[PDB]
RNA sequence: GUCAACCGAGCGUUGAUCCGAGGAUGUCCGAAUGGGGAAACCCGGCACGAGUGAUGUCGUGUCACCAGGCGCUGAAUAUAUAGGCGUCUGGGGGGAACGCGGGGAAGUGAAACAUCUCAGUACCCGUAGGAAGAGAAAACAAAAUGUGAUUCCGUGAGUAGUGGCGAGCGAAAGCGGAGGAUGGCUAAACCGUAUGCAUGUGAUACCGGGUAGGGGUUGUGUGUGCGGGGUUGUGGGACCUAUCUUUCCGGCUCUACCUGGCUGGAGGGCAGUGAGAAAAUGUUGUGGUUAGCGGAAAUGGCUUGGGAUGGCCUGCCGUAGACGGUGAGAGCCCGGUACGUGAAAACCCGACGUCUGUCUUGAUGGUGUUCCCGAGUAGCAGCGGGCCCGUGGAAUCUGCUGUGAAUCUGCCGGGACCACCCGGUAAGCCUGAAUACUUCCCAGUGACCGAUAGCGGAUUAGUACCGUGAGGGAAUGGUGAAAAGUACCCCG
RNA sequence: UGCAUCCGGUGAAGCCGCCGAGUGAUCGAGUGGUGGAGGGUGUGGGAGUGAGAAUGCAGGCAUGAGUAGCGAUUAGGCAAGUGAGAACCUUGCCCGCCGAAAGACCAAGGGUUCCUGGGCCAGGCCAGUCCGCCCAGGGUGAGUCGGGACCUAAGGCGAGGCCG
RNA sequence: CAUAUAUCCUGAGAGGUGAUGCAUAGCCGAGUGAGGCGAAUUCGGUGAUCCUAUGCUGCCGAGAAAAGCCUCUAGCGAGGAC
């Protein structure tokens, strides 16, 4: 749960950090997903949403 | 043909004749030759394909103004 | 920027009874993205459970075409990759079975 | 999201779903463009970075082709060039019609048919633009004291005419109108210039006379590129030469001095993104477009009916009785209309102030003669196209060859031609508005269709199916007010 | 459709009718059944304005007809089986056929037809518990195999280029 | 200097290993089908359209190219070769 003005407080490396963070869950998700041992679905959504903000952010720190 | 070169003297097309007509074209050419110049501005010989009126222009005229001339037109001479 | 991730290429596993004899002797099927190659499976793969392949394996896969009111469709195509682990054996946690 | 339900798991007043404008990401093929290729799939280089004990691998970029400019070299070969290497900018293809230039048929009609016509249509090519092209008189006209760029519409006119005088084709002038910009910019004579191919009065000449140092502002030539001057028809213009001579000075006229003529700045004026030079600037208008929003008045009464929006009887609103839907025809239920509102951002109009130039060192007229007024062209001859005009007595406009002139007592036209008069001043260039058109978008209208109709396509539609291929090319709408879609039992 | 008026969920149209009418094309504001929302009248206007024939078009249905055929020249059978249902499906023992093929392996080509589980309103020229049919799920693993990263012929494309 | 069965090259195959293995006849009960032990494994004939053979012989119709392999230098050359 993140929002982008919180993330525009994070520097590069912070960021880079929670987007390593954020596709290692994706991955053991998509494992829990076939597996059967996951429920809440939505948490790829919301994963993969996060996951854009945070390239996003970069390429506007990166035009700025 | 590979078109004039100093003028543009291209060719027409014309048709029917006497004795009862028939209706048939003939291209009108325009009489281009291969004739050869030289340049004593750049010591050069140039070949170009100009009919005999562009030759009259030419002794008439010069060569170095008639290469200006195409220059304009940017003929890839 | 673009971060090259090796998780982004491992999709998922493979679970059936043809994966199930296999892992029983520790070889383990995962799904990949078309575009991968054996040497880049490799690394992802003993980068991310830090234990020690020698020898992976590809296949490919047409997809069906089923039938509808509408018409002829057809699944999508795959790319499964089969890996044997060597003796180091420490089995891949993460799958759940 | 949906045909299209079902299940699961969630989010949301901290403002979701939804709508609008701008950005980001943007796999592979495709002009496709690193090389290659059976389109969407195979192989690489170079710089950097990530990664392995090293290789392999991975990521980010970039590398095609030509045209032009600039830069380095100048092969045979001497000048030097083509070419080679690097860099910078362009172009490359798609499109529904509309346009301009070029090419360019035939079936048909002629009761046959070739000339003719169909048609300079279809089609093909090359290039465009939001419109295009044409466009400022080398024009019309007829002695009227006329008109005054062009284009598109109405008429003249199915006429004068043309035509195997057969089929058939077919103007223009003139007149009324729309729109108005009766518009601008150049070359040449002549100077000042950098030059560049040449030479040497090597001197009485380069300049305002003259007082003059030099001893060449090269002395004289000749084209080139730049800058002035000059843009016309009743002819004008450059030299010449008087007159009034509508700003201050800096330096210049080779030079100190009197003048004439330049090279600078300054108030100023004019104009401006104009066709007439070109870029950005910041204010900027409730100016316009790109989401939307409010919005008047009956649970009215009796009856029918499953349901009243019906009938009958009572009220109301109305800058709103257009339309549609709602369980049966609804101004007063809903959606919305008349009407008024509304834009942070982007886009378009002008508006401005920047910014840019531009005339200002000036003009009106005089006066007698030399010079210039767009050259392989106009003209003439030979074959041809198209003009009402089919080679005819056949002008004007033109295409290829061959020949080939002058500059104002010049030249071209006024339907052969000649003399007179008239009009106009070609061979350099730009020019808006009226006009034509709709792939797409927005809002509406219909004495148009209403599922064998209407777009081929209300239904998966250029789909299925057919064909090797170009290419052809279908069929199928309706439950009911709402699924309340027959739980349960019996035969099977 | 313009205009004026009339009927209509207290049941219009449309359809099946009965009874009747008009000199005819035709008519019933004359009534019944079905059915469920628009229609009639008079005057004018305008037409995609009247079909029985085009070896006419599209769809549906008849006669032929419950007839011909049911796709080779190898040939099937008995018991048991599950099953609602067995000439054909599974197994057992016989029998018979090909045996330089009617056997085993590749290339082109096709594209899940392969295995398992379930299924039989469509299909198979009969029926069917069966099937290449239907549905879901599963399944194809290459340093050495056939190709590419190695090369070239026929021929193709073709920078520059020449012609047009 | 040379004619030798010298010397070299190429080369079907026989032989040893490969193979203390595998696998096979069969037996056992076992019943879906699981299974487990598993003997001898010599000698002759016959005979390929297959191999040496891109060989050999003969004839005329006179019989793909390039890569690859080996080699000589140009050159990169103080480090590396096996």
């Amino acid at each position: 749960g993140t929002t982008p003005g919180e993330l525009r407080e994070l520097t590069d490396d912070e960021l880079k950090d929670k987007l390593r963070e954020s596709k290692e869950e994706l991955f053991n998700l998509r494992f829990q997903m076939a597996t059967g041992q996951l429920s809440n679905n939505r948490r790829l959504r919301t994963v993969r949403q996060e996951i854009a903000r945070v390239y996003t952010v970069l390429r506007e720190r990166e035009l700025g | 043909s590979a078109h004039c070169q100093v003028t543009g003297r291209g060719p027409g097309f014309g048709n029917s004749v006497s004795h009862s007509h028939r209706r048939t074209p003939r291209r009108w050419d325009p009489n281009i030759q291969n004739k050869t110049y030289y340049l004593p501005s750049e010591g050069r010989r140039i070949r170009l394909r100009v009919s005999a009126k562009g030759i009259k222009v030419i002794d008439r005229d010069g060569i170095e103004a008639v290469v200006a001339r195409m220059r304009a037109r940017g003929e890839k001479y | 920027a673009t971060i090259t991730d090796p998780r982004d290429i491992i999709l998922a596993p493979v679970i059936s009874e043809k994966s199930y004899g296999l892992i029983e002797d520790n070889v383990y099927t995962f799904v990949v993205h078309p575009d991968s190659n054996k040497t880049q499976i490799k690394i992802a793969i003993e980068k991310i459970f830090d234990v020690k392949v020698d020898s992976v394996n590809t296949a490919n896969r047409q997809g069906k075409r089923k039938r509808t009111r509408t018409g002829f469709g057809k699944r999508k195509s795959t790319k499964r990759a089969i890996v044997k682990l060597a003796a180091g054996s420490k089995p891949i946690d993460l799958f759940g079975a």
